[PDB]
RNA sequence: AAACUCCAGUUGACACAAAAUAGACUACGAAAGUGGCUUUAACAUAUCUGAACACACAAUAGCUAAGACCCAAACUGGGAUUAGAUACCCCACUAUGCUUAGCCCUAAACCUCAACAGUUAAAUCAACAAAACUGCUCGCCAGAACACUACGAGCCACAGCUUAAAACUCAAAG
């Protein structure tokens, strides 16, 4: 199970063909990894 | 295996931004690298002054990349990054998702130490 | 020593991995793993190629292979470190543990002994 | 609105104003309260030197400098020389936990310049250079 | 140096309250231990007796930590005697 | 403290005697001398509280194992 | 515990190391 | 015999263990809105278990997070940085009074 | 005791009611031990789940007019 | 007091040195020892005990050679104190503390409490300390001092380490 989920993943992998896509595609979108904590163990995700 | 490039880019445009990705993933698949995404984090604000190259820097992008690559790799991709000028500070980690984490039952509460001293009349 | 293209043990039996993308089969090979992964191959090849039933890993046999693996990783670390004295120690003392094991096999089954002599290239020598 | 300890950040617009001024051009008063000693000097935000002050210069000497009325002398000293100036708000920050590190701040108020924050710069090492040997006395 | 000013134990004056600030910046930096560390960091403390205070230092919270907490399981005992006369 | 009161009145209504007050040393040992020589200690001793206000054996406990009385007790 | 039994070890050997030198 | 007696069984009204925070949570040094929460506005020192209330093993997470994001450059070090300063408090200590 | 695994349910789901107990009366039952008898009652008929059994009885209860206020 | 006064303070640039907080955690390693970040390699033994005829390690100090040098600092110098002060206090500076390649192989190297297995009852148990015991095995001790000594032998050790007595003396030592 772990190898055919891995054959699709591939297919997503960066490569030299699609190299220049690739960059210019991150240079437009952005990743969050902030999130805050309360006292009774829920995550508070920014409101951006 | 598995590894994760935290890199801090100069503030620079568009353009120069693009050409330095591409440059430093073209590094990473000439040593036997195999790139799988490439997360921006957008430009902020560095938390203190770096000074890297003769430049005194206040600012810099923030972009991640995830890849596959021996262990022979490692070694040789912080002396290109080194090298070049554009790259502020980067730095390679263990990818932090190919360690799982062992389930958790709870807080186990533990009773105060008993028989530390003989219990004769002191 | 195992080529880099070698697959782990574990990938290589599941079915259909035969027919897969290059890029599947390169991280799934030795190449894109630790030390630790081609020494799990090293001894699978061992344990064909002398002991009878490569199953059964707790018999005196199968330590003796599962040790001399280790043997020998240390002596690769120990060509590029030379002032670890640490793995120095686990060397000595894993040398003198398999020749402990090969006392007591030449003494139950020498039809064995010289199996395993042979095999891995052990020549056993009677202490001064 | 509400009060808050925490000092305006210099990226955030703020609505804390002292006589027209923004809390990054208020002048600053560098205080360094060693234990035989206490210096003061008023800087404005441009890093420019407008007056200084120190328990030597007001005319104490040797043990007498490390006392909290050499301090107070060389605050109301470096408050008299600002003055003129035209320094009325300042920023503290004091370096050091020396006997002239209250004491000097007292000094300041009592010379006509009224404190808006205090700020603790004392050097302190995450490790560093090893200092010298304990004392037997 | 590296970092930005005026961020770090800074305290503004309400009211033009100096005291009432100066306590609160010292009360900070004694919460955080900054006080004591710069105490200690004026002349150099051995290894062996910096692990001699740190095991005295963690015995004495200890004992303290334990009697306190008899103090206010006893408190409650404090009041007048009930069966006065007997 | 708390059942003294009702203990004493009891031994009053049996014809009995009662002591629910601090024991003092040599009641029951040296009781010649604090009483007289000629006095009488007790057959049967009776505890409805083996306990003292520390949460320690009474020390009658003892000193009647020594006299030879015997106790009862809850 | 007293050090009575390692003081005189001690004169013992501050003597030897200085005898040493000498001779 | 009699059915009246007791029977050996495990305690029934025994309540489950009781877990940190972060039970079930990944840990990540990017994440420094989650680090800034267990640092002091002042000074930026890490905080202890009695103070944060975490278990050892996520008390351990924090730092080793907190002591990789400082030195690569996406944590500072002396302060807490401000913009993370109206965030929940979950650390049990009172400065001002 | 068996029905002490009903108890520790009764007391989460619902929890001690209003009414208080008494504790001098010695042939005093509880909102709690009412639902136990019935819970064991119906155990009697022939079902086997704690679910469904445990679902049952409360409804005989509201039937008979007790209160069930679950902490939800 | 001496010293400094091409000093001091603010700001900026700026390490082959040392590694706040976390740590009220008690983990790793045979011990020594190990608490800044990352990566690579990596932490013996499917019964136990077992080498003072051997092998491999072993804090600090120290030796040899080549380097680095903020700070600290034996030695030394100066100031002061003192009846004197070859010390305690102040200042300055060196070997040394660091790196590299080798040597030296010592400690209150002490948690002064051996390894494996097992027990909590009986006499629990001189005292103190960190409660009292069983089985098995190795190592070690037999009054104090002479003695971490002499001689002999071995060792890259040459003012050294290891092993280690005797004569005379005491009726105590502990
Ligand atoms: S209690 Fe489960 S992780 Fe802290
Ligand atoms: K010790
Ligand atoms: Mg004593
Ligand atoms: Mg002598
Ligand atoms: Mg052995
Ligand atoms: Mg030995
Ligand atoms: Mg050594
Ligand atoms: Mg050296
Ligand atoms: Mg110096
Ligand atoms: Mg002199
Ligand atoms: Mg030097
Ligand atoms: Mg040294
Ligand atoms: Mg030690
Ligand atoms: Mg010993
Ligand atoms: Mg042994
Ligand atoms: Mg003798
Ligand atoms: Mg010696
Ligand atoms: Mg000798
Ligand atoms: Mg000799």
């Amino acid at each position: 199970r772990e190898v055919l989920q891995l054959q699709e993943e591939v297919k997503n992998f960066i490569t030299r063909e699609n190299l220049e896509a690739r960059v210019e595609a991150a240079l437009d979108s952005r990743k969050n990894y902030n999130w805050a904590i309360t006292r009774e163990g829920l995550v508070v995700r920014p409101q951006r | 295996p598995r590894y994760e490039l935290a890199l801090i880019l100069k503030a620079m445009q568009r353009p120069e931004t693009a050409a330095t990705l591409k440059r430093t993933i073209e590094a990473l698949m000439d040593r036997g690298a195999i790139v799988r995404d490439l997360e921006n984090l957008g430009e902020r604000a560095l938390p203190y002054r770096i000074s890297a190259h003769s430049q005194q820097h206040n600012r810099g992008g923030y972009f991640l990349v995830d890849f596959y690559a021996p262990t022979a790799a490692v070694e040789s991709m912080v002396e290109h990054l080194s090298r070049d000028i554009d790259v502020i500070r980067g730095n390679i980690v263990k990818h932090p998702l190919t360690q799982e984490l062992k389930e958790c039952e709870g807080i186990v509460p533990v009773p105060l130490a008993e028989k530390l001293y003989s219990t004769k009349k002191r | 020593d195992p080529p880099p293209s070698t697959l782990l043990k574990d990938y290589q039996n599941v079915p259909g991995i035969e027919k897969v993308d290059d890029v599947v089969k390169r991280l799934l090979s030795l190449e894109m793993a630790n030390k630790k992964e081609m020494l799990k191959i090293k001894q699978e090849q061992f344990m064909k190629k002398i002991v009878a039933n490569p199953e059964d890993t707790r018999s005196l046999e199968a330590r003796i292979i599962a040790l001399s693996v280790k043997i020998r990783s240390y002596e690769e670390h120990l060509e590029k470190h030379r002032k670890d004295k640490a793995h120095k120690r686990y060397l000595l003392m894993s040398i003198d543990q398999r020749k402990k094991m090969l006392k007591n096999l030449r003494n139950t089954n020498y039809d064995v002994f010289e199996k395993i002599c042979w095999g891995l290239g052990i020549e056993y020598t009677f202490p001064p | 609105t509400k009060f808050s300890i925490y000092p305006p950040i210099p990226g955030e617009e703020s609505s804390l104003r002292w006589a027209g001024k923004k809390f990054e051009e208020i002048p600053i008063a560098h205080i360094k309260a060693s234990h035989n000693n206490t210096q003061i000097q008023v800087v404005s935000a441009s890093n420019e030197p407008l007056a200084f002050a120190s328990c030597g210069t007001e005319g104490f000497r040797n043990a007498k400098k490390g006392t909290g009325i050499a301090a107070q002398t060389a605050g109301i000293a470096a408050a008299a020389r600002a003055k003129q100036k035209g320094v009325i708000h300042i920023r503290v920050v004091v370096k050091g936990l020396g006997p002239g590190r209250l004491s000097a701040m007292h000094g300041l108020i009592m010379g006509g310049l009224e404190v808006i924050s205090i700020t603790d710069n004392t050097p302190i090492p995450h490790x560093g250079c090893r200092p010298r040997k304990a004392r037997k006395l | 140096a590296k970092h930005l000013k005026f961020i770090a134990r800074t305290v503004m004056v309400q009211e033009g309250n100096v005291e009432s600030a100066y306590r609160t910046l010292n009360r900070i930096l004694t919460m955080d231990g900054l006080i004591e560390d710069i105490k200690h960091r004026r002349y150099y403390e051995k290894p062996c007796r910096r692990r001699q205070r740190e095991s005295y230092e963690r015995c004495r919270r200890i004992y303290n930590m334990e009697m306190a907490r008899k103090i206010n399981f006893l408190m409650r005992k404090n009041r007048a005697d009930p069966w006065q006369g007997c | 403290r708390q059942f003294s009161y009702l203990i004493e009145n009891m031994a009053r209504d049996c014809g009995e005697y009662a002591h629910t007050r601090y024991f003092r040393g040599g009641m029951l040992t040296n009781a010649r001398l604090l009483f007289g020589p000629t006095v009488r200690l007790p057959d049967l001793i009776i505890f409805l509280h083996t306990l003292n206000n520390i949460f320690e054996p009474h020390v009658a406990v003892r000193d009647a194992a020594k006299m030879n009385i015997p106790t009862v007790g809850i | 515990k007293n050090v009575l039994k390692i003081r005189r070890r001690k004169m013992n050997h501050h003597k030897y190391r200085k005898l040493v030198k000498k001779t | 015999s009699n059915e009246d007696l007791p029977i050996s069984m495990e305690n029934p009204y025994k309540e489950p263990l009781k877990k940190c925070i972060l039970c079930g949570k990944h840990v990540d040094y990017k994440n420094v809105q989650l680090l800034s929460q267990f640092v002091s506005p002042f000074t930026g020192c890490i905080y202890g278990r009695h103070i944060t209330g975490l278990c050892g093993k996520k008390q351990k997470e924090i730092t080793k997070a907190i002591k990789r994001a400082q030195i690569m450059g996406f944590m500072p070090v002396t302060y807490k940085d401000p913009a993370y300063l109206k965030d929940p408090k979950v650390c049990n200590i009172r400065y001002r009074e | 005791y068996h029905e002490d695994r009903i108890r520790a349910k009764f007391y989460s789901v619902y929890g001690s009611g209003q009414r208080a107990f008494d504790l001098f009366n010695p042939n005093f039952k509880s909102t709690c031990q009412r639902f136990v008898e019935k819970y064991t009652e119906l155990q009697k008929l022939g079902e086997t789940d704690e679910e469904k059994l445990f679902v049952e009885t409360g409804k005989a209860l509201l039937a008979e007019g007790v209160i069930l206020r679950r902490v939800g």
